[PDB]
């Protein structure tokens, strides 16, 4: 349910937002409203943060006193229906600040 | 049951005061051995009961959230006992063994277990499900899968 | 087109249910978009399949 396909209105609204970028409009025009989905990801973590007290104390020390860069990794992974076709059930990637 | 306190308060409000049908979704997903063959590791499907506003089951599942009642809610028509797992990811219920479809699905007795530890609001909460007609092994739900 | 510079800022919070007593800390993170106006509890990811 959180995965909502684009309405024709949401597709017109996206097209309007990107009307100034001809490369963005060239990209949007390759996809149908059914091919574009909004995943409404709930902003509360669906799991409790199970972090061990020494791991939390180490993370607190590394945030305050760590001289090395601490990598904030945002990952997304899309499960797809193999009965609808394709050879790859999972499409994933990572951003790393 | 890791449910956030505001999500639990919202679920309690939606069970008691919600005018929309609250969808009780029972899902099954069968992982298979790709080294035994086939092209599909996961065969899955979902049943979905609409818990109508003011229904007995919706109110009894609302009273379970209060933790004032040793009363189980019985939800009829929820557990397909007989399921086909075909070479594809559509794990369909067996219409030949359950010819009335939803009406041949077993009723599920649901309970809320709430370990507290006799103190504070530390609530180790989890749900228990039993079959309505359990006689032996009420702690087990025998799902019969035709692979 | 600016890759990382066109990625939305995320506002992160730590929620810490305690239950007013002891160190029993039900802790979880909340994330919001920096520019959320409606539905700050939702992060709309637009996926082109």
């Amino acid at each position: 349910p959180s995965i909502i396909p684009f309405t024709a209105q949401a597709y017109e609204e996206l097209s309007r937002q990107f009307d100034p970028q001809p490369l963005a409009m060239q990209f949007i025009s390759q996809y149908s409203p059914e091919d574009i989905v909004t995943a409404q990801i709930e902003g509360s973590s669906g799991a409790l943060w199970r972090i061990s007290p020494p791991s939390r104390a180490q993370m607190k020390r590394e945030l305050y006193n760590g001289t090395a860069d601490i990598t904030l990794r945002f990952t997304w992974n899309f499960q797809r229906d193999l009965a609808k076709g394709g050879t790859v059930e999972y499409a994933n990637e990572k951003h790393m600040l | 049951w890791r449910i956030s306190p505001p999500s639990r308060a919202q679920m309690k409000r939606e069970l008691y005061n919600g005018t929309a049908d609250i969808t009780l979704r029972f899902t099954w997903n069968f992982q298979r051995d790709l080294a035994k063959g086939g092209t599909v590791e996961y065969a899955n499907e979902k049943h979905m009961l609409a818990l109508a506003p003011n229904s007995t089951a919706r109110r009894q599942l609302a009273s379970l959230l209060e933790g004032t009642s040793d009363q189980s809610v019985v939800i009829p028509n929820l557990f397909p006992k007989y399921i086909r797992a075909p070479n594809g990811p559509e794990a369909n219920p067996v219409k030949q063994l359950q010819p009335n479809e939803e009406a041949d699905y077993l009723g599920v007795r649901i309970q809320l277990r709430r370990e507290q530890g006799a103190g504070a609001t530390g609530f180790l909460e989890w749900w228990v499900i039993e079959l309505q007609e359990c006689r032996t092994d009420c702690n087990l739900l025998p799902m019969v899968i035709f692979s």
